């Protein structure tokens, strides 16, 4: 409750989930890409 | 950490990024994002500097040369051991000036004042970014940039000045040394001038601008003025730099042979290059 | 498209170096002959802004 | 009012302005590229100011 | 002496290199206690002086005597803000902004801010007010460039708040200095010649919008300006940059809104 | 896209001011030249009066015979043709005498001869004219700043054309009076010297030369900057702080940390631009004297990779 | 140990937050650009060795 | 990790997804300038 | 003692959400470790 | 050394840790540097010799 | 009493016996970072 | 010499620990850095040679 | 001999302690600087020939 | 001779003690530095002569 920004615990929850949602989607193409690259030349 | 002054001058707004993410002040200074930007590439070109010394195998700070990438590499990416290391040190330097210009930019709207300070650096980052990129890729080789020594970036300037004989010939350089001399005798006498009127004899009241363009006036004549001699030493900088920028930007791009061989076109002027006598003939 | 009479004076001056530099350069014998009287001329226009 | 799109589109502005200048930058230093490309420098051109 | 070596390799050269940096050492310090006769000692967010004062103390006073028997002026010396500060504190720990309480520009705080300086005209070498309106002045007359007179003033919004009535002139320098626009309701204000653009046909502030022309502070006597009403006036004018963003209708502003 | 006070955008033509009367003799004071338009744009339109002293007349007579000996010497080296005279200007040269001389005054008139005339008048020339920088200062009583400023300026200038050649024991390590010769004068003196680069001394006037450049730079965009307050009149300021000297001290604050006065920025502003030429007369005395060749001197103390 | 959650008491967490994350992607970008410099550990020129890229 | 949410009550949101959109964009260019200037791993070159 | 204007117990939170995050940054760091290590060993 | 506490009278708490972490971190850093630039306690070279990487 | 920082001596009190603990497990920490390097490559 | 407790009569305890703070550090570096430049006394090289560590 | 005590109440006790300080440091430094760049009285490198440390 | 105490009417004290002090300095580090320079008068070197510490 410290309302640096003024965002309610609420709304922060709901961002956060959002926000987490697209990390996650995003991390999971990035994985893809480096499977795709990791075939095609591996750097190990 | 504030000046008897300070508080009423620090508010929110004016910034370019990040609205109040950035927006607050560490000891004096003020950080906005620019700031992080700034911290971040100072840093990190710092430390790779001084892993470059590592690398090197010299300690001594005079000695430590980051050269740039040979030219066989080209414009191209270069081993970090031999000419890699610079190229993330000039990303790094250039990210970390461009970057204080722009946090000289924030502090300009939160205090309300004009934009010259920012204006007047970029100049400076102009005249950076022709040596170390505008040249360079023109010529088509990092290896014409200078390397980040104390002195052996002087080793560059000689190398470089003595590609094309006296370098003093360069007619751009004539104006941008003739601007560097003048805003020095500029400054001398601006900054005595009003040291003499602020801290005069003793006992004496402390002058008024009056006797600052009083004495000039009879010295040599004529006073630009408080406006004007400030409007001199912002442009004097500048065209000095501007030339500077200019000369370089010239030279190996436009110009290859000896300088002191440029200066024979007005010799060899149509109405006197044949005339007998004098020192040309 | 708010150019003052000083940065019209200013443009037209840059168009008249270029043009008479040319012009004489051609005529005369040489490239620096355009330069001043291209200069020259450049320079009294571009001084005189009508106002 | 959707807050997947709001914050995909904050993100989007923040690369798209990071890929504004980062293509600005190499814009100027493709003219220089195209410039000296242009110019003799190939023909004649000055050896290394610094030893490699 | 060439080659002449006192021990290894330091030589007179050497000798003289290390004596400047001797002497460098001691001339910034020098110049930097200089710096210090002016907002110091430091003060906490509050008021208070603050536990960190610097690696440089304080130098010892001097005294400026000021001309036109005006006094003396002693620095490093006890210096007040002698003006309520309408500031709100927005967080506990230090270096974070203060927001404005109220209207910030009619609050003078921010960009907007102002000095109390002395409530009096600045004069020139000769006693004579250094600032005058050119119709009291003795023989001025604008020489070269657009006359501003009667031409009208656009604010930042571009609306129309008035037309230039007279212009103010530094004697000695011999340059204008204030712009006076009389508004719609008779009243003339001074804006400053710095932040205002005379173009061809009429005198756009970029700085303040129509509706914030009438706000400008006024001053106590048509023909002369005290050191206060100036920084009132030029405090007020150039914090409308930051606090008429909201108002202002151009492309770059509309892209650092907020 | 604003206005940004680089130009005025007006002028006013008021009288001519005829400046203070604190203790100048105003017999020796001329009357007021022309108003220069041109001049009005960037600074103030008024040109003069000027002072005409004793020294003043001093100087211009020795300034005037040094540059009337130079002149009779580049017209005879032009063989008194004016165009050979225009087309030579600058590769014209009196040059000193000959190494073989030293420093007797024995050399041919038309073989270092004449130098040694026209450097004797340079010489009263600008040592009158510094006497006259501070004798105006003392008569209208303000401090001795541009005297002693202007004599950093004479300890590079003593150098490089009376002390060093006395030294080095011969007036062929002069300077010569001429455009190009002087540039070339300068070169071969790095080229002698195993690269003037690598002293010490001349690598700090170069550091206070760029500072002077940076720090006016600095100095006249921070004015330009807060002059919408009235920051111009530093005087004032000084004087009285108003907020242009406040927001001046805040921007530099919180840009780089620290920050200076409107009367402290000018001790930094005659220190940065002194020590130019104050490094400098040593950087030049140490060469040749001292040091033969500053490569080598570079190498045993650290500045180049060998040695 | 137990009362190092004080040092929030004294330090703001936005101010904190920017100089840790600030220090971390700085310490991170430094460790791998040694990493890369030596012949060994540059994971890059390790492959290339190991599969005949060359 | 269940109370990582409150670190929108620190930091605005807003503000920082431009900032990390600009971060992600730069890192993402900076990782493949490097590959590029290593002579393999260089997809525009070994094609040709 | 108040400098930032936290109460005890909401520094208390904020450390504790604080030390997790700092424990699973260590985790990762200590997986990537043992990865490297294994891979390669720097002793 | 008892009373050593009271340095937090003289010290500001916020500058000192700020202080101490830059200076702590930059030692850090200085003596590691110190070490990889000698050819013995480069642990980054001593591995590579110890297992024959340059090959 | 000095007092330049306006902390009470029962604060500085709490605020050193914090700092030492925070330096001993600082200096805990780097005595066996010591001895791991001192093992592995002794430096006497 | 038990009146040297005088010293802070004169002297800012601030000001002083502070320049004491950065005077010993430098101090201690400069010994340091000293040692380090020698061929002996170099505890790095010392141990090198003692150990074999260069071959 | 005796009224040197006088000298306080010319010069101020804080600017000459400072000088002081500055100026027997630097005075400590640079005899010190000169004794090691001797070939003797350099005690790290005598010591050194002493013991054999390098041959 | 008996009247040399006048002279303190005329000069600063404070002035004259600290120009005294600088140029004493001053000219005794450069005469101890001549010395130095010279292969005799040298008394570091001088030592090492009479001792055979080379
Ligand atoms: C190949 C050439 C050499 C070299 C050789 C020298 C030599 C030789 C000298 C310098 C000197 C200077 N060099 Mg160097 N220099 C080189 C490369 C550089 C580079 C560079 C980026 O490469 C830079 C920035 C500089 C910069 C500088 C300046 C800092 C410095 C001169 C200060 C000054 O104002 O002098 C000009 C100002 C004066 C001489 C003072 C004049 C004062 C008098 C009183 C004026 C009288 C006026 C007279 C009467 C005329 C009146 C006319 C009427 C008013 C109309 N050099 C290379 C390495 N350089 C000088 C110096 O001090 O070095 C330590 C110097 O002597
Ligand atoms: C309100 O606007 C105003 C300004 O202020 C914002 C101004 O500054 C000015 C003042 C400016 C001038 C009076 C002159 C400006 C004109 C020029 C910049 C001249 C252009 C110069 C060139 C074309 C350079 C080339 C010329 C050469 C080399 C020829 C000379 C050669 C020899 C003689 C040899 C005015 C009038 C003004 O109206
Ligand atoms: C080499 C040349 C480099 C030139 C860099 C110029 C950067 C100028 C940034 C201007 C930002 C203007 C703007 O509205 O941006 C909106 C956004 C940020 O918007 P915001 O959400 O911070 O709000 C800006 C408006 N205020 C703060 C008043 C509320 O800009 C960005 O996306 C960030 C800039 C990217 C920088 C790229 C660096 C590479
Ligand atoms: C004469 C011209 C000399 C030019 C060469 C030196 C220029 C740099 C001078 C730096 C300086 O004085 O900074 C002091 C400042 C000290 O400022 P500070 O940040 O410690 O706080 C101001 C200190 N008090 C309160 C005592 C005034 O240094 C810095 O801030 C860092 C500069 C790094 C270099
Ligand atoms: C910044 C300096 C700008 C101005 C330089 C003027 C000349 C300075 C050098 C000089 O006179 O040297 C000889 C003199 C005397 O030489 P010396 O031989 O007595 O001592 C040097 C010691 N050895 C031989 C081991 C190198 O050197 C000095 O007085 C020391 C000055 C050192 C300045 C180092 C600055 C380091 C900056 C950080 C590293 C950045 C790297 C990128
Ligand atoms: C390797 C790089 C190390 C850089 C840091 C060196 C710090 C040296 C020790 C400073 C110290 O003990 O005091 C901390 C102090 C804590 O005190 P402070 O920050 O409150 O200083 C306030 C100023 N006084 C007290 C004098 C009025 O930090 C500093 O002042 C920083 C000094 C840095 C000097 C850099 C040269
Ligand atoms: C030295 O440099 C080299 C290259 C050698 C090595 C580099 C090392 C280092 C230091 C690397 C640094 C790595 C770091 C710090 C990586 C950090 C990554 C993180 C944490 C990324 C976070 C990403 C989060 C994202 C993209 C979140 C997105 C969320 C949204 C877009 C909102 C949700 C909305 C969705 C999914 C809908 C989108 C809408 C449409 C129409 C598709
Ligand atoms: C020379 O260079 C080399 C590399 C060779 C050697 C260098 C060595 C050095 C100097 C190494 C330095 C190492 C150090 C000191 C590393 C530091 C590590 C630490 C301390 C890392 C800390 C990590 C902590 C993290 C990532 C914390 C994350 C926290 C979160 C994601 C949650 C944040 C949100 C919060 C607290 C919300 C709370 C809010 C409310 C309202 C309760
Ligand atoms: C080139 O020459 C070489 C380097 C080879 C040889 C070197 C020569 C030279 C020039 C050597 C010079 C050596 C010198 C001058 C050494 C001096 C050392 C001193 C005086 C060190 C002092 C140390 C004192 C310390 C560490 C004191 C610490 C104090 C505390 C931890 C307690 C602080 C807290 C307090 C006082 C609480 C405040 C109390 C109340 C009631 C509020
Ligand atoms: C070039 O020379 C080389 C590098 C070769 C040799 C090096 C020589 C030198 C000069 C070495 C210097 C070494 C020094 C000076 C080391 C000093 C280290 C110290 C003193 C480190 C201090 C560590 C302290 C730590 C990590 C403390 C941490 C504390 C916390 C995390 C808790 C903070 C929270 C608090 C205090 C709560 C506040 C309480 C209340 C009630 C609000
Ligand atoms: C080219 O150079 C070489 C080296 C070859 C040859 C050098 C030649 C030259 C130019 C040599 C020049 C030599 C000169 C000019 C030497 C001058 C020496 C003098 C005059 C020395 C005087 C020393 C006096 C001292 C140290 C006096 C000290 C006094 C005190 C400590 C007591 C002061 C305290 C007071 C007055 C208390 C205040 C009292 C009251 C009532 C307030
Ligand atoms: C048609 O034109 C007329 C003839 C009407 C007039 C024109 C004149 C012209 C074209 C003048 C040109 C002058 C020029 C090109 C001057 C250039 C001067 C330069 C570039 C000088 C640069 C450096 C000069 C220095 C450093 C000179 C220093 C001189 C001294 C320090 C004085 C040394 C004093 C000595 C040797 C005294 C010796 C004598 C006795 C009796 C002991
Ligand atoms: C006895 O020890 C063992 C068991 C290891 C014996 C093993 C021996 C052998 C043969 C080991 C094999 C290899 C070697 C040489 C291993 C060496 C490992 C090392 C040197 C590990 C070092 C680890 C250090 C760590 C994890 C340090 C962490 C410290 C921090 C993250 C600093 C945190 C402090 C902060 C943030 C202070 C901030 C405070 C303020 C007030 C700002
Ligand atoms: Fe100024």
């Amino acid at each position: 409750d410290l309302g640096y920004t003024g965002l309610t615990d609420e709304q922060a929850q709901e961002l956060h989930s959002v926000y987490m949602s697209g990390l996650w989607l995003f991390s999971a193409v990035a994985i893809v890409a480096h499977l795709a690259v990791y075939i095609w030349r591996p750097w190990f | 950490a504030l000046l008897s002054f300070e508080r009423k001058y620090r508010v929110p707004g004016g910034t370019l990024v990040g609205g109040n993410l950035f927006d607050f002040w560490v000891g004096p200074f003020y950080v906005g994002f620019f700031g992080v930007a700034t911290f971040f590439f100072a840093a990190l070109g710092i430390i790779l500097i001084a892993w470059s010394a590592v690398l090197q195998g010299t300690w001594n700070p005079q000695l430590i040369s980051v050269y740039p990438p040979a030219l066989e590499y080209g414009l191209g990416g270069a081993p970090l051991a031999k000419g890699g290391l610079w190229q993330i040190i000039t990303i790094c330097a250039t990210g970390a000036f461009v970057s204080w210009a722009l946090r000289e930019v924030e502090i300009c709207r939160k205090l309300g004042i004009g934009y010259h300070i920012p204006f007047a650096f970029a100049f400076a980052i102009l005249a950076y970014l022709t040596l170390v990129l505008f040249r360079p890729v023109m010529m088509g080789a990092w290896g014409y940039a200078f390397p980040y020594g104390i002195w052996t970036h002087l080793d560059w300037v000689s190398n470089t000045g003595y590609t094309y004989g006296n370098f003093h010939y360069n007619p751009a350089h004539m104006i941008a040394i003739s601007f560097f001399f003048t805003n020095a005798l500029a400054l001398a006498l601006h900054g005595a001038l009003v040291l003499s009127a602020a801290n005069p004899e003793k006992g004496k009241e402390m002058r008024t601008p009056d006797h600052e363009d009083t004495f000039f006036r009879d010295l040599v004549g004529y006073s630009i003025g408080t406006l004007g001699i400030h409007r001199l030493g912002l442009l004097l900088s500048l065209s000095a730099v501007f030339f500077s920028a200019l000369c370089m930007i010239i030279t190996g791009t436009i110009w290859f042979d000896q300088w002191v061989d440029w200066w024979q076109w007005w010799v060899k002027l149509p109405w006197w290059a044949n005339i007998p006598g004098g020192i040309n003939g | 498209p708010e150019v003052s009479e000083f940065a019209f004076r200013l443009m037209m001056a840059a168009v008249i170096f270029v043009g008479v530099g040319i012009m004489f350069a051609f005529a005369g014998g040489h490239w620096f002959v355009g330069l001043v009287v291209g200069g020259l001329v450049a320079a009294f226009f571009a001084a005189t802004p009508n106002s | 009012t959707n807050l997947r799109l709001w914050v995909a589109f904050q993100m989007m502005k923040g690369a798209g302005w990071a890929g504004g200048v980062f293509f600005g930058t190499l814009l100027l230093i493709g003219f220089f590229r195209v410039v000296g490309r242009m110019l003799p420098i190939q023909e004649n051109q000055a050896p290394a100011p610094n030893i490699t | 002496m060439v080659g002449v070596t006192a021990f290894g390799n330091f030589d007179l050269a050497s000798l003289a290199i290390y004596s400047f940096w001797i002497f460098l050492a001691g001339l910034i310090y020098y110049l930097q206690t200089e710096n210090m006769r002016e907002g110091y000692p430091l003060e906490n967010e509050d008021g208070t002086p603050a536990a960190n004062q610097g690696p440089f103390p304080l130098p010892k006073p001097k005294t400026f005597i000021l001309p036109h028997g005006r006094g003396t002026l002693t620095v490093p010396g006890p210096e007040s803000e002698d003006r309520p500060i309408a500031l709100a504190r927005t967080a506990v720990s230090e270096g974070f902004p203060h927001a404005p309480t109220g209207d910030p520009m009619k609050d003078g705080v921010g960009p907007a801010s102002w000095v109390a300086r002395r409530d009096l005209p600045e004069l020139d070498g000769h006693g004579h007010n250094k600032i005058k309106p050119m119709k009291a002045a003795a023989g001025f007359h604008v020489s070269a460039g657009k006359n501003p007179i009667g031409l009208p003033v656009r604010g930042c919004d571009l609306e129309i708040a008035g037309k230039v009535v007279d212009i103010w002139v530094d004697i000695p320098e011999q340059m204008a200095r204030f712009l006076e626009v009389e508004l719609k309701d008779g009243s003339t204000r001074l804006l400053p010649m710095q932040m205002v653009k005379v173009q061809s046909n009429r005198v756009h502030v970029n700085a303040l919008s129509s509706d914030l022309f009438a706000g400008i502070p006024t001053i106590k006597s048509p023909t002369e300006v005290t050191l206060l009403e100036e920084d009132k006036i030029c405090g007020y004018v150039a914090g409308g940059l930051m606090y008429a963003a909201p108002k202002r209708k151009s492309v770059v502003a509309a892209m650092l809104a907020e | 896209a604003e206005y940004q006070n680089i130009f005025s955008q007006v002028q006013v033509r008021g009288p001519a001011d005829l400046g203070m009367t604190e203790d100048v003799n105003l017999a020796n004071r001329s009357g007021v030249g022309p108003f220069s338009t041109l001049l009005g744009w960037f600074g103030n339109a008024q040109l003069g009066p000027i002072y005409l002293g004793s020294l003043g007349v001093l100087s211009l007579f020795s300034g005037l015979m040094w540059f009337f000996t130079i002149g009779i010497w580049f017209w005879y080296q032009a063989g008194w043709n004016p165009a050979v005279f225009l087309r030579d200007l600058f590769f014209f040269s009196l040059e000193p005498p000959a190494p073989e001389y030293g420093l007797s005054f024995a050399a041919p008139l038309k073989e270092g001869g004449l130098w040694l005339i026209a450097s004797f008048f340079m010489f009263v020339a600008v040592w009158s004219w510094w006497g006259r920088t501070y004798l105006r200062a003392q008569a209208l009583g303000m401090g001795k700043h541009t005297a002693w400023a202007f004599l950093s300026a004479i300890w590079l200038w003593m150098v490089l054309g009376f002390i060093r050649p006395i030294l080095m024991g011969s007036w062929s390590e002069a300077v010569p009076y001429g455009i190009f010769s002087h540039l070339d004068w300068t070169n071969n003196f790095s080229l002698v010297h195993g690269n003037l680069f690598y002293n010490p001394f001349h690598g700090l006037s170069i550091a206070f030369l760029y500072g002077s450049a940076l720090l006016f730079a600095m100095h006249g965009a921070t004015i330009l900057a807060v002059s919408r307050f009235g920051g111009e009149r530093e005087l004032e300021q000084i004087a009285d702080r108003g907020t242009a000297a406040e927001r001046a001290a805040l921007f530099w604050r919180w840009t780089m940390g620290f920050n200076a006065t409107m009367e402290g920025i000018h001790r930094w502003a005659i220190w940065m631009a002194v020590l130019v030429t104050l490094t400098g007369g040593i950087g030049i005395l140490l060469s040749g004297t001292v040091v033969d060749n500053w490569y080598v001197w570079g190498q045993n103390h650290g500045m180049a990779p060998l040695n | 140990m137990s009362k190092f959650y004080k040092i929030w008491m004294i330090f703001d967490p936005r101010r904190v937050f920017v100089a840790q994350g600030v220090f971390l992607f700085l310490l991170a970008v430094m460790i791998h650009l040694i990493l890369l410099s030596t012949p060994s550990y540059n994971w890059l020129e390790i492959s290339a060795a190991k599969y005949n890229r060359v």
